[PDB]
């Protein structure tokens, strides 16, 4: 079976040097070229361009040529992607492709999320979030909990070991100093808070801290 | 395989270079209308040897 697994999530810091690597199965190696894209990080897909594998040759498109390398292993399959300089505007997702020329490719790479920011490795803000009587509306008391400065991702948020996740949200975090913020409501009926304990829960094991927070009225 | 690519004994290559000229002649053409001539004529009179 053709599947094509790259290097996971990499955290990097601008100045430095990366090569990521597709590792390809299902076929040999050196029979299809690797398609090289970069989903920016406005969601756009940049396409970096394509190796001839046998012959080993890099084809890059021109906005990412001489900062940018494609460098090949034949023998394992797996297909290398150089970096150097790296920059913070480069933090993105890169693909890889098995080619079947100038009709493209039918299996697409796992995916490479670079990061590069200059953080210190921090546990997130766990606060437990008390609602207020505008917060309780239509027989339900929303719960929130806020988590705030954590690096690197991820994070797992459950509530109550996980027990209720019916009106739990666990939002997206975006770069503060180049730190995470996200917050994570639930929504229980006004008769389970705080009748019942209701504990959000925050498993960062990046910096391996499990957060346990109850909320408690005012 | 030392150099730049997996094939051996060809290649291919664009050598671009900036074309400056340093000095550069230039040349005429010239009209019939606008040529003159200026003719010197002269009749022997008296005269001195200025």
């Amino acid at each position: 079976q053709v599947q094509l697994m790259e290097s996971g999530p990499e955290l990097k810091k601008p100045g430095e040097t990366v090569k990521i690597s597709c590792t390809t199965s299902g076929y040999t190696f050196t029979d299809y070229a690797m398609h090289w894209v970069k989903q920016a990080p406005g969601k756009g897909l940049e396409w970096m361009g394509w190796i001839n594998t046998a012959t080993g040759e890099p084809t890059y498109a021109y906005d990412f040529k001489e900062r940018f390398g494609f460098s090949l292993e034949t023998s394992a399959s797996t297909a290398f992607l150089q970096i150097s300089n790296l920059k913070i505007e480069d933090t993105a997702t890169y693909f890889c492709a098995s080619d079947g020329r100038y009709w493209y490719f039918g299996v697409w790479g796992a995916g490479t999320s670079v990061t590069v920011s200059s953080p210190k490795t921090t546990p997130p803000s766990v606060y437990p979030l008390a609602p207020v009587c505008g917060d309780t509306t239509g027989s339900m008391v929303t719960l929130g909990c806020l988590v705030k400065g954590y690096f690197p991702e991820p994070v797992t948020v459950t509530w109550n070991s996980g027990s209720l996740s019916s009106g739990v949200h666990t939002f997206p975090a975006v770069l503060q100093s180049d730190l995470y913020t996200l917050s994570s409501s639930v929504t229980v009926p006004s008769s389970t808070w705080p009748s019942e304990t209701v504990t959000c829960n925050v498993a960062h094991p990046a910096s391996s801290t499990k957060v346990d927070k109850k909320i408690v009225p005012r | 395989w030392g150099n730049g690519c997996g094939l051996f004994g060809k290649g291919s290559i664009d050598t671009c270079a900036k074309f400056s000229c340093t000095s550069k002649a230039i040349g005429r053409t010239i009209q019939p209308e606008n040529i003159k001539y200026e003719v010197g004529i002269f009749v022997h009179g008296t005269t001195t040897s200025e």
